DNA sequence: CACACACTCTCCAATTCTCTAA
C-alpha cells in the first residue's frame, strides 16, 4: 500500500482547473505499469489503484493536458488500458465464492467510476485528435499499436455493465452511457469510427470497430431508433401523459374491484357458513369464514400459499429493461445508423467475413456479426427500406452461416450444461438475425424493382428447397427450456416461426416448390402436421400465458398459429388441457376481454368443441388432465 | 414420524384420484352453445374442488403443474387407460 | 411425371440464378472530410 | 419458571444424472 501510494501520488498535483506534472511522472507511470503486471490473484493494485482515483485524479487531466509529451502519454494511454480492463478479462470468469465474487464487484464498481469520468468531453476529444493523426500517418509498429490501444481504451470504457441500483434511471434521463455516447458525439470520434468502417486502406480495424458499434447500442432497439424525427419531444410528452391517465385509471378499477371483493364491514365482522352441498377434506361439509363477499366468486385456493419451487427448477427472467437514452443521444444515433447503413455496412461487414474466413477472430466474434446481421437490417427495414445499401448479407452464404452458428449453438446449449444460459442468449442472436432475414425477403417483395423481386425468388427457391433451414424450428420447440431461455427467445422464435410459415404458405399457394433436398416431393400441410406436437402446443401456451404483457402483434401470431393448428389440421383435442382452460378462464375473466377479441373468441370455439365432446362422454373430463401424444385421435 | 404426504402415482391411482374425476362431473349440467364461459367456470370449479379434496397442499395452478407431468409415469398411466372404456 | 422432372429442372436453375441487386458504394473520401 | 426467538444439527426425500429398452 505504501510504496504504491508514494508512487502514484509522486506523479503530479492539480491546482483549480490545471494539473501539474512532476519531472519523474513518466518513471511513475511505468512504476504502476509494474505493479499492475505483478498484480496478485486478486486484482490488488487494479482495486487499490481504484480506490485511490488515481484515474479520474491524476491520467485524464495528464491526456487532456500533457498529451504533447509524447513517452508520458503512450505510457498513459496504456495504463489506462490495464487499468480499465474489463472485469470478466480480469479474473477469467465470473467467479463463484463469496472472497474472489467481492474482488470482482469491487473491481466492476471501479470501473462504473472509470464510465462516469470518462464521459468528459475533452478525453474523447485529444483520443480522437489524436487517433485522426494516426491515421493520416497510415505506418509502423508503434503506430498500429497506439491505434490498437486507444480502439481497446474506447472499447473498454463503453464495454461495463451499467449498476443500475445506481443507475436506477427513468424512461429517458441520460445514463452514464448516454453521456459517454454524447461526449464521443460532441469530440467526434463517432466521424473517425465511420471512417474507418468505410475506408478500405485499413480493414484490419473492421472487427474492432464492429466491436465498439456494438457496444455503442446496447439499450435501443431499430424499430423505435428509426422512428425518431425532431418533432418526437412534443408527441413523448402528450404520450406519457396519455400512458399516465391509463395507469392510474387502470389501477384505480383494480382497487375497486378489490374492494367490491371484499366485504364493506371490517375484518373482525365474523360469522361462519356451511356450503351445503359442497364436500370438505374430510367427509363433513366444508365450513367457510372469509364472508359472502368471498363465496360470491368463490376458489378452493383462496387462504393458501404458493410453493417453493428449488433453485434448478425456477424459470429464468429478462436481463434488461426497456429505458430509453435521451432523445438527443437517440438523434444521433439514428444519424449514426443512417451514416453506418449508407457509407459503411457493405464493406465493413465483408471485412468482417473476410476476418472470420481468415480465422483471426476470437472465438466467439460472430456474435458481433450476427448482432449487426440482425441490427442494421432491421433499421434498413424501418422507415425507407433500400436493399442497394445493404446488398452484401442478402446473400444465400449469410443464411447457411446464421444456420450453422444456431446449430453449434443449439448443441452447445444442450451439451455445455455449465454455460448453457450463455450459449442459449447466443442461439437467440442467431435467432434474430434468421429473423431479420426471412423479414427482409418478406418485405423486398413489396419493392417496385423486378431484379430484388427475382433476388427474392432466388433466395426463397432456395431456403425452401434446402431442408435444414425449414427443419430447425421444430428442433428448436422440441428442446425449448424456460429454465434456460427467457420468455423474450420464445417470443422471438414464435414471431420467426410465424413469419416463417406465412412466406411458406404463400411460397407454395403461388408456385408449386413440388420437390426439397436427391429430390423428395414435399406439401405445405406435410410440414405444419410436424408442429401438432404436445411440446410445440406447450411451448405456444406457455407464450400465451403472459398475453396482457404480450404485444399485439405477439398475440395475433399466438392465436394465428394455434388457430391453425387446432383448425386447419382438425386436432382440437391437442390442445384440451386444464392449465390451457385456466388460463382460458382467466382470458374470459379479465375486465380487459374486450382488447382480445381474437383471443377470447378463439377460446370460446375451441371450448365448445371440448363442451360437445364432453356432452358425448365423460372421458373427456380425465383426458383433459394430460398432455397428449398423437393418440389424441381417439378424441378427435 | 415423517408421514408426510407427496403426491406421486400412488396418490393419484387412489380413490380421491382418478377414480373420483371419472364420477365427480355426475352431477355437473352445462348450458352448451353461447355460454362457454359459465361452463369452464363450472368446470373449473369441479376439477379444482377434487384437485382440493385430493391434495389440499397444493394451489391449484400448482396441483396442474404438478400432475400434468406426473401423468407420464408408468403406474397411473396403466390406471389411466384401465379408466379410460372400463377395467 | 416429366412434367415433375422438368419442374425439378427447371427450378434448379432458377434457384441456382445468381442474385441481381441496387448495388453501390459511395466515394471514397479522406480522413479529413470526415473529422472536419 | 414455562412459553417464545434464534441457532445448530440430523436424516428424509425431492429432483436431477446416467444407463437401458421400446
Amino acid at each position: 500500500n505504501c510504496e504504491l501510494l508514494a508512487t502514484c501520488s509522486a506523479l503530479g498535483y492539480l491546482e483549480g482547473d490545471t494539473y501539474h506534472k512532476e519531472p519523474d511522472c513518466l518513471e511513475s507511470v511505468k512504476d504502476l505499469i509494474r505493479y499492475l503486471r505483478h498484480e496478485d490473484e486478486t486484482r490488488d493494485v487494479r482495486q487499490q489503484l481504484g480506490a485511490a482515483q488515481i484515474l479520474q485524479s491524476d491520467l485524464l487531466p495528464i491526456l487532456t493536458q500533457h498529451h504533447q509529451d509524447k513517452p508520458l502519454f503512450d505510457a498513459v494511454i496504456r495504463l489506462m488500458v490495464n487499468l480499465t480492463q474489463p472485469a470478466l478479462l480480469c479474473f477469467g470468469n465470473l467467479p463463484k465464492e463469496p472472497s474472489f465474487r467481492h474482488h470482482f464487484l469491487q473491481v466492476l464498481t471501479y470501473l462504473q467510476a472509470y464510465k462516469e469520468a470518462f464521459a468528459s468531453e475533452k478525453a474523447f476529444g485529444v483520443l480522437s485528435e489524436t487517433l485522426y493523426e494516426l491515421l493520416q500517418l497510415g505506418r509502423q509498429e508503434e503506430d498500429n499499436l497506439l491505434i490498437e490501444r486507444i480502439l481497446l481504451l474506447v472499447r473498454n470504457i463503453l464495454h461495463v455493465p451499467a449498476d443500475l441500483d445506481q443507475e436506477k434511471k427513468i424512461d429517458d434521463d441520460a445514463s452514464a452511457h448516454d453521456q459517454l455516447l454524447w461526449a464521443i458525439h460532441l469530440s467526434g470520434l463517432d466521424d473517425l469510427l465511420l471512417f474507418l468502417a468505410s475506408s478500405s486502406a485499413e480493414e484490419q480495424w473492421s472487427l474492432h470497430v464492429l466491436e465498439i458499434v456494438s457496444l455503442m447500442f446496447r439499450d435501443q432497439n431499430p424499430e423505435q431508433l428509426a422512428g425518431v424525427g425532431q418533432g418526437r419531444l412534443a408527441q413523448e410528452r402528450s404520450a406519457d401523459f396519455a400512458e399516465l391517465e391509463v395507469l392510474r385509471q387502470r389501477e384505480m378499477a383494480e382497487k375497486k374491484t378489490r374492494a367490491l371483493q371484499r366485504g364493506n364491514r371490517h375484518s373482525r365482522f365474523g360469522g361462519s357458513y356451511i356450503v351445503q352441498g359442497l364436500k370438505s377434506i374430510g367427509e363433513r361439509d366444508l365450513i367457510f369464514h372469509k364472508g359472502l363477499h368471498n363465496l360470491r366468486n368463490y376458489s378452493s385456493d383462496l387462504g393458501k400459499q404458493p410453493k417453493k419451487v428449488p433453485k434448478r427448477r425456477q424459470a429464468a427472467r429478462e436481463l434488461s429493461i426497456q429505458r430509453r437514452s435521451a432523445l438527443n443521444v437517440r438523434l444521433f444515433l439514428r444519424d449514426f445508423c443512417s451514416e453506418f447503413l449508407e457509407n459503411c455496412y457493405n464493406r465493413l461487414m465483408g471485412s468482417v467475413k473476410d476476418h472470420l474466413l481468415r480465422e483471426k477472430a476470437q472465438q466467439h466474434d460472430e456474435t458481433y456479426y450476427m448482432w449487426a446481421l440482425a441490427f442494421f437490417m432491421a433499421f434498413n427495414r424501418a422507415a425507407s427500406f433500400r436493399p442497394g445499401l445493404v446488398s452484401e448479407t442478402l446473400s444465400v452464404r449469410t443464411f447457411h452461416f446464421i444456420e450453422q452458428n444456431l446449430t453449434n449453438y443449439y448443441e452447445m446449449m444442450l451439451t455445455d450444461r455449465k454455460e448453457a444460459a450463455s450459449w442459449a442468449r447466443r442461439m437467440h442472436l442467431a435467432l434474430k438475425a434468421y429473423q431479420e432475414l426471412l423479414a427482409t425477403v418478406n418485405e423486398m417483395d413489396i419493392s417496385p424493382d423486378e431484379a430484388v423481386r427475382e433476388s427474392s425468388r432466388i433466395i426463397k427457391n432456395n431456403i425452401f428447397y434446402v431442408m435444414e433451414y425449414r427443419e430447425l424450428f421444430l428442433a428448436l420447440f422440441r428442446k425449448f427450456d424456460e429454465r434456460c431461455q427467457p420468455r423474450s427467445f420464445l417470443r422471438d422464435l414464435v414471431e420467426t416461426t410465424h413469419l416463417f410459415l406465412k412466406m411458406l404458405e404463400r411460397f407454395c399457394r403461388s408456385r408449386g416448390n413440388l420437390v426439397v433436398q436427391s429430390e423428395k416431393e414435399f406439401n405445405f400441410l406435410d410440414y405444419l402436421k410436424r408442429f401438432a406436437c404436445s411440446t410445440v402446443v406447450r411451448a405456444y401456451v406457455l407464450l400465451l400465458r403472459s398475453y396482457q404483457q404480450n404485444s399485439a402483434h405477439t398475440n395475433h401470431c399466438i392465436v394465428k398459429m394455434l388457430h391453425r393448428l387446432a383448425h386447419d389440421l382438425k386436432m382440437e383435442a391437442l390442445l384440451f388441457q386444464l392449465s390451457v382452460f385456466c388460463l382460458f378462464n382467466r382470458l374470459l375473466s379479465d375486465p380487459a376481454a374486450g382488447a382480445y377479441k381474437e383471443l377470447v373468441t378463439f377460446a370460446k370455439y375451441i371450448l365448445g368443441k371440448f363442451f360437445a365432446l364432453a356432452a358425448v362422454n365423460q372421458k373427456a373430463f380425465v383426458e383433459l388432465l394430460f398432455w397428449k401424444n398423437t393418440a389424441v385421435v381417439r378424441e378427435m | 414420524k415423517r408421514n408426510i404426504p407427496k403426491l406421486d402415482a400412488q396418490r393419484l391411482i387412489s380413490e380421491r384420484g382418478l377414480p373420483a374425476l371419472r364420477h365427480v362431473f355426475d352431477k355437473a349440467k352445462f348450458k352448451g352453445k353461447g355460454h362457454e364461459a359459465e361452463d369452464l367456470k363450472m368446470l373449473i370449479r369441479h376439477m379444482e374442488h377434487w384437485a382440493h379434496r385430493l391434495f389440499p397442499k397444493l394451489q391449484f395452478e400448482d396441483f396442474i403443474d404438478r400432475v400434468e407431468y406426473l401423468g407420464s409415469k408408468k403406474e397411473v398411466q396403466t390406471c389411466l387407460k384401465r379408466i379410460r372404456l372400463d377395467l | 411425371e416429366a412434367l415433375k422432372q422438368l419442374h425439378s429442372e427447371t427450378q434448379r436453375l432458377i434457384r441456382e440464378s445468381a442474385l441481381n441487386l441496387p448495388y453501390h458504394m459511395p466515394e471514397n473520401k479522406t480522413i479529413h472530410d470526415f473529422f472536419k
